[PDB]
């Protein structure tokens, strides 16, 4: 991009979740966050970086959402709780009322061009819908399709996800979008996605059958300590076998380590996680 | 003038989900509330599980301070199971969560910090914001403080690599657990981490700590407002040896003027005007409960309250520098005597005034930033090469532990109790939830609270300077919460 070039707005609304998406988005190499900042979007609301504060932010963004209506990215990092009438997640106060993330989602999902799902949360309940929460805590697209909402919905998961799954998304959507227009180009998104509403060139590829520990899981060599690099880490709790992901290609943090080298792999863009991928350290 | 009530919600560049209501009378603070306005519930989320899972799931708590959680975590699971951690994996864990107070130091004070003093350029997200934001620094020093936070962006990344080299990836580690560290450090990967650490080290050196006493002498208003009790926790962190009674911050309260030891059994969670049921008021954490009750009347925040002795005290690197009383950096001496004319060896010879304020707490954090190199170059000197770093420990049926350690925004324990091998009861009490909590069942204010009152507002209609103080305690509401 250049500083003089064209920028979509983006929002970015975080509901429950722990700033992990935006922190790893933060770590992207090539493009830097510096350039997507200045260069490939215009992130006009996020409540982590941004200048301004409380009513004043919550009503720029809502100047910006009307002059883009049907324009903006709406970028959710979170679970939308529903218990309580929505009082688990207050995002917001303007005019003197309170605004849920129920609420926000209402109101700003009929009008984005598309909703991004970052994270796992977002994607598909993630840590707050698990086991002994309370909350109702809801995935993006179950709650927008609850309520009525239509607005096209891409799931960027993981926990937290890698930087170039979301830069790359992004991407993909700009690219299809400079191609085909927004409503052509969002729907050779949806084309590219799989059954869980992820992108396929990041979560088209099985962890397991693309590991280096393959032949050692064949021959059933398996370290009994994580500090054993040589054998498979299956009998460890590794996941890989069922979990969609490029981290044995990409890695982590500017390629210096990952997951399955390191200890294991959890499952984290999996819909299942972490209930489906628990215990983490048994078979 | 008399009264204005002005609402913030949501309070931005901190983390998490804040609101803060202050009223002000004839242009100062006279009472605040922080509301934490978003609630997940790890602590009943955590039961019935496995309870090695927890090292997983507790670092979702926060995806800045992941490393703290997990570190806490574990040291809880090792003292229940009865783990030894080898030598070699306890200075691991020490280099992994170590970089980590490098990255969300210098995140804080450039990414969320920086723009209360800085201009940034003309686009999104540094524009609009108030028309009166009282940005007092020469086109050139701003203009330091862009390329700063600029680089900062790179610096804070590879402290990022740094995590990752033994810790898998970050956020969200996978290397440490019960028992020690899950990757031996390589000759090559401790070549990988030094190098990477010698561009942090000269970063914090030659830029981040001369940025904030030079911009701290164009606000040094801002030392004279903020100081709340003046009163402070540390719960130690960082073991230096295996004895688990030498620590790189030991540990003591400091309250009405006076050191203390700290014992952990006086920690209370007050509830009254917390989102709890009431009945779960008052417990220490071995007895903690986490029962929601969001429609509770009174009540404004989901964060417990709680309370050393009946003390409100904050935490951070103002609580952990102030505690231990460590020497200057070299460059603090210097511009503490060429900006401000003083005379100071030593931390607490800011004085206690200074020391607990607004721009003292930022400070603090870039001093407690330099304090860490030497922490990290020694255990670079320690750590052994190729020597094994994990035991592998049972599951017990029946256990209790309790992890203590220091987030980079304060004091965190984690408790676990274990019955029929799984999770019958954890508790957190975290950095943010001893600095952003509520009143307690007596009325008495949290320690962001108390800091607020006094702070000025001589506009109304650009009322910045209760947004700074807040910043300054580096608030994260994620973990204040959980
Ligand atoms: S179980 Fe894990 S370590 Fe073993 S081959 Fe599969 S992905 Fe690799
Ligand atoms: S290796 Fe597994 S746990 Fe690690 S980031 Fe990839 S999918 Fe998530
Ligand atoms: N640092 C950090 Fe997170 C907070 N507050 C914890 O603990
Ligand atoms: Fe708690
Ligand atoms: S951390
Ligand atoms: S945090």
């Amino acid at each position: 991009g250049t500083l003089t070039g064209e920028r979509p707005p983006v929002f970015w609304l975080q509901g429950q979740g722990c700033t992990g998406c935006s922190v790893t988005l933060l770590n992207s190499v090539h493009p830097s966050i510096a350039d997507v900042l200045l260069k490939v979007i215009s992130l006009e609301f996020h409540p982590t970086v941004m200048a301004w504060e409380g009513e004043h932010a919550i009503e720029h963004m809502r100047k910006v959402a009307e002059k883009f209506k049907g324009k903006f990215f709406l970028v959710i990092e979170g679970s939308v709780p529903v218990e309580a009438d929505g009082k688990y997640c207050i995002i917001g106060e303007a005019n003197h009322h309170e605004i849920s993330m129920v609420d926000a989602l209402k109101e700003f999902g009929p009008n984005a061009a598309a909703v991004l799902a970052v994270g796992t949360c977002a994607a598909y309940g993630g840590i707050p819908a698990a086991e002994g929460s309370e909350t109702g805590a809801t995935a993006v697209s179950k709650f927008l399709g609850d309520n009525g909402i239509k607005t096209p919905v891409v799931n960027i998961p993981g926990c937290p996800p890698h930087p170039d799954w979301i830069v790359g998304t992004v991407v993909l959507a700009l690219d299809a979008i400079k191609k085909n227009g927004l409503e052509g180009g969002l729907a050779e998104v949806v084309k590219v996605l799989d059954s869980d509403g992820r992108p396929t060139p990041f979560f088209g590829r099985n962890i397991h059958e693309n590991c280096p520990y393959l032949d050692k899981y064949d021959e059933g060599v398996m370290s009994a300590t994580f500090t054993d690099k040589v054998g498979c880490r299956y009998d460890l709790g590794c996941k890989g076998p069922m979990t969609m992901a490029d981290c044995f290609e990409r890695k982590w943090n500017g390629g210096v380590n990952w997951c399955v080298q390191n200890a294991v792999c959890i499952g984290c863009v999996e819909p299942d996680f972490p209930d489906g991928k628990s215990p983490f350290y048994q078979a | 003038t008399g009264r204005t009530t002005i609402a913030i919600d949501p309070v931005t560049r901190i983390e998490g989900h804040l609101k803060a209501e202050v009223v002000v009378e004839n242009g100062k603070v006279v009472d605040a509330r922080l509301s934490g306005g978003m609630y997940r519930g790890f602590e009943t989320i955590l039961r019935g599980r496995d309870p090695r899972d927890a090292s997983q799931i507790v670092q979702r708590i926060c995806g800045v301070c992941p490393t703290a959680h997990s570190t806490a975590s574990v040291l809880a699971l090792d003292e229940a199971f009865g783990a030894k951690v080898p030598n070699n994996g306890r200075i691991t864990r020490n280099l992994i969560f170590g970089a980590n107070y490098l990255q969300s130091h210098i995140l804080h004070f450039y990414h969320l910090s920086a723009q209360d003093f800085v201009q940034g350029p003309d686009t999104a997200p540094f524009v609009p914001r108030f028309p009166k934001s009282d940005l007092r620094l020469s086109k050139e020093l701003n203009k330091a403080g862009v390329d700063q936070y600029i680089e900062a962006l790179e610096v804070r990344r590879i402290c990022h690599e740094m995590v990752a080299l033994f810790g898998g990836r970050m956020p969200h580690v996978q290397g440490q657990v019960v028992g020690g560290a899950t990757e031996i450090p390589t000759k090559e990967k401790l070549v990988e981490y030094a190098a990477r650490f010698k561009k942090v080290r000269d970063f914090v050196e030659q830029k981040y700590v001369p940025v904030v006493y030079t911009i701290g002498s164009k606000y040094k208003d801002m030392f004279k407002v903020g100081q709340g009790f003046k009163a402070a926790l540390c719960v130690g962190a960082f073991p230096l040896d295996n004895s688990g009674k030498k620590h790189l911050f030991m540990p003591g309260v400091y309250a009405k003027g006076k050191d203390m030891p700290f014992d952990p059994s006086k920690i209370k969670e007050y509830v009254k005007y917390s989102w709890f049921a009431e009945e779960t008021t008052g417990l220490n954490y071995k007895e903690g409960k986490t029962i929601p009750a969001p429609d509770k009347a009174g009540a404004y925040s989901f964060v417990k309250a709680p309370r050393y002795d009946g003390l409100s005290l904050e935490v951070g690197p103002l609580a952990r520098m102030w505690v231990n009383n460590p020497e200057l950096s070299p460059v603090g001496k210097k511009l503490l005597k060429d900006l401000f004319g003083i005379s100071a060896k030593k931390f607490r010879d800011l004085g206690e005034e200074a020391a607990f304020s607004l721009m003292g707490r930022h400070v603090a954090r870039a001093e407690e930033t330099y304090y860490m190199l030497g922490a990290i170059e020694g255990w670079l000197k320690e750590i052994k090469a190729g020597e094994d770093t994990v035991v592998m420990p049972a599951v017990p049926a029946s256990a209790e532990g309790t992890g203590f350690t220091e987030a980079p925004r304060g004091s965190l324990l984690h408790y676990v109790k274990v019955k029929d091998s799984k999770i019958d009861n954890y508790q957190i009490v975290s950095a943010s939830l001893w600095n952003c909590n509520p009143r307690d069942d007596m009325g008495q204010r949290g320690a962001v609270e108390e800091a607020l009152i006094g702070i000025p507002v001589d506009d109304i209609q650009n009322p910045v300077n209760v947004a700074r103080l807040i910043r300054a305690f580096d608030p994260c509401l994620g973990c204040a919460v959980h």
